[PDB]
C-alpha cells in the first residue's frame, strides 16, 4: 500500500527536521492514552515509529496538502510528510473529526 | 521528491 506511506519528521535541537524514518499512518483509540492516536508503522521492523494521542486543543497545522505538522509538547515538533494527498486528506479528516472541526480548515486551532 | 519536508514547524 501506497495511500498512507509517510516520513515522520522531527525538529531537532539545531532546528533541522530530522528523517524518522518510512512507515504507514493509521488512527485507532489507544487505551493506555486514553483517545484515538495516530499511529506510524515503521517500514525497516514493523515498531511503532509514532503513537500520538490527538488532543482535543492541539494546534494541526496542514502544509503543502501532503505535510501535517504540530506541536507535540514543549521543543517538540513532528511532522508527518505523506507520499499522497489522498492520504494526507483521510488522516487530516480524522484528526477533524476528533477535534470537531470543518475539514476544509488548514490550522485546527486559531494561533 | 517523494516526501516534502516541512518548511517550518507549526504554531
Amino acid at each position: 500500500d501506497t495511500r498512507r506511506r509517510v516520513k515522520l519528521y522531527a525538529l531537532n535541537a539545531e532546528r533541522q527536521w530530522d528523517d524518522r524514518g518510512t512507515g504507514h499512518v493509521s488512527s485507532t483509540y489507544v487505551e493506555r492514552l486514553k483517545g484515538i492516536s495516530l499511529l506510524v508503522r515503521a517500514e525497516s521492523d514493523g515498531s511503532l515509529l509514532l503513537e500520538s494521542k490527538i488532543q482535543p486543543d492541539t494546534a494541526y497545522q496542514k502544509q503543502q496538502d501532503t505535510l501535517i505538522v504540530w506541536s507535540e509538547g514543549d521543543n517538540f515538533d513532528l511532522a508527518l510528510s505523506f507520499q499522497e494527498k489522498a492520504g494526507c486528506d483521510e488522516i487530516w479528516e480524522k484528526i477533524c473529526q476528533v477535534q470537531g472541526k470543518d475539514p476544509s480548515v488548514e490550522i485546527t486551532q486559531d494561533i | 521528491v517523494v516526501f516534502k519536508k516541512p518548511l517550518a514547524p507549526a504554531p
